[PDB]
This record gives structure tokens, C-alpha cells and sequence, in this order.
RNA sequence: CUUGAGUCUCGUAGAGGGGGGUAGAAUUCCAGGUGUAGCGGUGAAAUGCGUAGAGAUCUGGAGGAAUACCGGUGGCGAAGGCGGCCCCCUGGACGAAGACUGACGCUCAGGUGCGAAAGCGUGGGGAGCAAACAGGAUUAGAUACCCUGGUAGUCCACGCCGUAAACGAUGUCGACUUGGAGGUUGUGCCCUUGAGGCGUGGCUUCCGGAGCUAACGCGUUAAGUCGACCGCCUGGGGAGUAC
């Protein structure tokens, strides 16, 4: 999970400005965040498979955004995933 | 409203033995019964009301 | 029966609904 | 001998047989009679026309020791526990109270899988 | 920090270290930032059914707004106690005040 | 661009998962006391258990397995499935207003992952229950039903298996199309006086003309009227079999 100002500070400085929300290099990078930390739970349990399912729709939903970043603007894309190192 | 240890007011939600009343016997709308149930087994675990009447 | 009393308690409501 | 005049009556009615135990509260049974061992044996005549029969001997069993007012509990059913309570009262006692405490569970094991025809 | 509305029971017949319970129980979940914001001691009371000897026993709240780290050491304090007898650690239940 | 799809603020419900403890009843076993000749078993019966102290009783103690009542035509989950209680991590869903991106969408051969129960592998555990196997009745016969025992398994961890009448025998997604009565969960307004009335959401069970169907039946959760993709069918057997 994440708490309500480890999204607060993803939406500030990810977003254009304070409840930007919506843009999609936000929205990728705060579902990185959640999965960031999801990986230390998972190695935990590894018989929780109803929680993998929500795990790989949140990585399934964070590719489908980054696709999007490549088209729609590149330079974006490729600013963003060495912010966070994403597409590996 | 309800708790686990108003134990003044569930006397009246169970039998002499402890087995929680149904609702169609009360009709509580089966969300207040809910409740009342996770009552009642936390107060029988506790030990303020009965499991059973040989309990 | 571990399957039954579910069927049955699904279906006398066939039996016991009216 | 002792002479409590009182105690705690016991049927294990159960549906084979029906054998009663008397005994007082610190669980000292002192005298018993077994319908399905009243002489008579098989199934339909060890049904409860043989525990009224362990009833009468039971009461003759323990009359020596005095016991006036009874207090009696059942276990299991069966037609072996219903005959037998007048009986018993009948039978030169006194009744205190009279209940089937028998044991239902709260979903513990298993017990067989038996008849099907 | 999440509130956390506790009972416990303890042997009955030592009510005399029950303020022992409380200088150190309180003064640990102090530590942490702890309050016990709403505190009240039924006392002796009689059970619905005996426990293990005897059909009375000794009730007690906390019912702190502790943070989750310490209250489960709590916990593991009660596991392995002897003079204690059943906890129940609760949770917030959506914080509300005073009970009974 | 904002209506499609998604993020945030905010709460609501839940047997949704995973890991920890924890309670009591119940079977069983063991130890103790009392005292006793039967106990059990079925359509009658023996095998069985027992005179030693069994059954019965209360007193305890060990263990393992499941969680009576609530409980429901209830609820949750993609399905399989998920019911004691409490905590830790977690996954979704829905609803109130908003804000923000701007088509970011639907479907998906191959592919990947979950997959009831049996079953297998290596180590534990093992209360009941119990394929196999023993012994007793039945029957014409009984290798079956029935009884007395009973091993693997059932339980746990890790690994495999991949199947089911895995079924709503109804692929997913979207739009449109008369009504009624319930259920469960949010919420807005109204003297909520209150229970609610007036509305609005979601999920949900049952009737029913249109319409569809061969028919039963479905019938705003469609099997109606359309659209986008995918899977499958092409007489019965042989055969879900050989290779």
C-alpha cells in the first residue's frame, strides 16, 4: 500500500503543477512507486495470489501509460524512465 | 451504538444458552446482525457471555 | 455431505419458500 | 447407607440401548441397570418396554441407600428416554429436574459415514 | 499510531500487581508517544465460565492510540507472562470516545 | 476536445487472499476415584470390547482435526473457492462531490500465470474418518450393500500434476428496449421527528406481454434489437482412441 502524502509528494513534484494528477508520467510514476513496494511483500508470502493478480494489473496498467508517453511525446518517455530507471 | 461489552443489552439477542437469535426471529436488518454476532463471539471469547450454558 | 446441505438449503427453498 | 435422599439420574439413552446410572453430584455412580440388558437383548425388545425395566431394577438396586428427590439428565436420544422418566418416578422416587444435555458439537470430527440402503 | 482499544484479564487473586500492570504497561506505550486516553478498571468481576481454576477474574481496559510496533511487543510481553490470563487487542474501529 | 479509459481527495461493505497467535465444545487416547456384568451392533448376528473393571459417571491431562448458534433465496472472488476470534501485510469493488491526462480504448491465435478432489515426490504429523486389506452376517452366489477392525490418504512445508456435471451446460466488451415484488450495500433531499417519505447508485433473487426460441423457456443480470474481437460445431459409433 501507500499512505495518502507518499502520493501527495508524486502528484507535486511529477506533476505540471499542485493536482496534476491525471497526467500520465504521474500516474506512471506513482504506480511504480506502489509497486516498488509491493515487491517487498510479495517476496514475503509468495503463496498470495490474490494480491499477484492486483500486482500485475497495476504493472499491466503501468506499460500500457508508458506505450502511451512513447507516442503521444517521446521526449517525455525518455526523460522519465531514467528518473525512475523504468523500462529496463 | 453497539459494542462488544454493553453486555447489559444482548441478554436480549440470545437464548439462555448463548446461541446468538436469528434474525428472522427479530429482524435487525442483517447488518445490525452482523455486528451483533462479532459482538457476542468476541463477548463469549472474553468471557463476559456464555459460549454454551455448560461452557 | 459437505455439498449436499448447501444444494438443499438451496433447494427446499423450492420445498419451504411457499 | 449413606442416604444423600437426593441425586443427579443418568440416562445414556442411546438407541441400541438405554443404561441408566444413579448417582448423586460428585459423579459417585453407585447403582445402575441397562434396558437392553434387563434380561432382554436384540433391538425392538430392548426399546424402552425394557428401560422402564431397568428403571424398576435400578430402583430396587438402590433402594437400600434411601434417595428421595432425583435429579436426572439424559444423554443421546432414542425412545429409551422418555418411558423411563416416568418410570423412575413412579418408581418410589421424587423428581428434581429432567433434561437431554447431550453433546452437539461446534463442528469437531467426524463420525461415519454409515447406512446408505 | 492507529487507535487500539484493549482489554485483559488476570488472575484474580493478585489485584496487588494489577498497579504493577500499570507502571509498566502505561509508562512503556508512553514511551512511544502513547496515551491512555480512556482508562477504566471494572475490577473483580465473575466470568460466564471458569477459566482453568476459578470462575472469577480481573478486568481491566487500556485502550490506547498507540502505534502498531509497540502494542504487538505488548503482546509478546503477555505471551509468555504468567500472572496474565487473556488479552484482546482490538483495532480503532473507526476511533470513537468513551464506552462504559 | 471530453463523453471513452485511467490518477487523486473521501469514505462504505465483505467467509477476497497471505502470515501469526488464541478459545471452547466434540470424537479419541491416557492417568484417578466410585462401584458394576455386560458393552456395543443390526432387519435378527457374530467378529469385536470386556469380570482384570469394560460400558456409565464425574476429575483431570495429551493430540489432531474442524469451527455449532448468527447463517440467509446472505456476502466476497477472474474462476477454483472463501465461515470461530484477534492482530500484521495485502488485493479488489462501490458510492459523494469535485479536480487532472486527453482516446491513453475493447478483444486477443501463440504466450504467461492461477487451477476443487483424487494422485505423486522428499521429510514431519496422524484425533476421528477411511480406498486397500482382514474378520462377521446377507444372498443362490457376494469379490457388494450391512457390521467389527483398518493402511495409504485426509493434515502440514516445499515440488509436481493439471483434470471436474471446473455448469448460469449461457466467451469478453459496449449501446438500445414496457413493468412488479423482494434482497444486500452506499448516498442526496424531506418534520429523516422515525422506522422512513421523496429520489439516486451499485450488486442481487423471483414473476411476466412485447420480442426471441423447436420447445421448454429467456425476458433491462436476455437466450430481445445491434456492433468489435476471440473459441468452438458440422450424423451415431470407432474416439477424445491409435500414432
Amino acid at each position: 500500500s501507500l499512505s495518502t502524502e507518499a502520493t501527495a509528494k508524486i502528484v507535486s513534484e511529477f506533476g505540471r503543477d499542485a493536482n496534476d494528477t491525471g497526467s500520465t508520467e504521474v500516474q506512471v510514476a506513482l504506480l511504480t512507486a506502489q509497486i516498488n513496494h509491493l515487491q517487498g511483500h510479495f517476496a514475503e508470502h509468495k503463496k498470495d495470489h490474490h494480491s499477484r493478480r492486483g500486482l500485475l494489473r497495476m504493472v499491466s496498467q503501468r506499460r500500457k501509460l508508458l506505450d502511451y508517453l512513447k507516442r503521444k511525446d517521446v521526449a517525455r518517455y525518455t526523460r522519465l524512465i531514467e528518473r525512475l530507471g523504468l523500462r529496463r | 451504538e453497539i459494542d462488544y461489552k454493553d453486555i447489559a443489552t444482548l441478554k436480549n439477542y440470545i437464548t439462555e444458552s448463548g446461541k446468538i437469535v436469528p434474525s428472522r426471529i427479530t429482524g435487525t436488518r442483517a447488518k445490525y446482525q452482523r455486528q451483533l454476532a462479532r459482538a457476542i463471539k468476541r463477548a463469549r471469547y472474553l468471557s463476559l457471555l456464555p459460549y454454551t450454558d455448560r461452557h | 455431505f459437505y455439498e449436499k446441505p448447501t444444494t438443499e438449503r438451496k433447494r427446499a427453498k423450492a420445498s419451504a419458500v411457499k | 447407607r449413606k442416604q444423600v435422599s437426593d441425586g443427579v439420574a443418568h440416562i445414556h439413552a442411546s438407541f441400541n440401548n438405554t443404561i441408566v446410572t444413579i448417582t448423586d453430584r460428585q459423579g459417585n455412580a453407585l447403582g445402575w441397570a441397562t434396558a437392553g440388558g434387563s434380561g432382554f437383548r436384540g433391538s425392538r425388545k430392548s426399546t424402552p418396554f425394557a428401560a422402564q425395566v431397568a428403571a424398576e431394577r435400578c430402583a430396587d438396586a438402590v433402594k437400600e441407600y434411601g434417595i428421595k428427590n432425583l435429579e436426572v439428565m439424559v444423554k443421546g436420544p432414542g425412545p429409551g428416554r422418555e418411558s423411563t422418566i416416568r418410570a423412575l418416578n413412579a418408581a418410589g422416587f421424587r423428581i428434581t429436574n429432567i433434561t437431554d444435555v447431550t453433546p452437539i458439537p461446534h463442528n469437531g470430527c467426524r463420525p461415519p459415514k454409515k447406512r446408505r440402503v | 499510531m492507529r487507535h487500539y482499544e484493549i482489554v485483559f484479564m488476570v488472575h484474580p487473586d493478585q489485584s496487588e500487581q494489577v498497579p504493577g500492570m500499570i507502571e509498566r504497561y502505561t509508562a512503556a506505550i508512553t514511551g512511544a508517544e502513547g496515551k491512555i486516553h480512556r482508562l477504566e478498571d471494572w475490577g473483580r468481576r465473575q466470568l460466564a465460565y471458569p477459566i482453568n481454576k476459578l470462575h472469577k477474574a480481573h478486568y481491566v481496559l487500556m485502550n490506547v492510540e498507540a502505534p502498531q510496533e509497540v502494542i504487538d511487543e505488548l503482546e509478546t510481553t503477555f505471551r509468555f507472562n504468567d500472572a496474565v490470563i487473556r488479552s484482546m487487542v482490538m483495532r480503532t474501529k473507526h476511533a470513537v470516545t468513551e464506552a462504559s
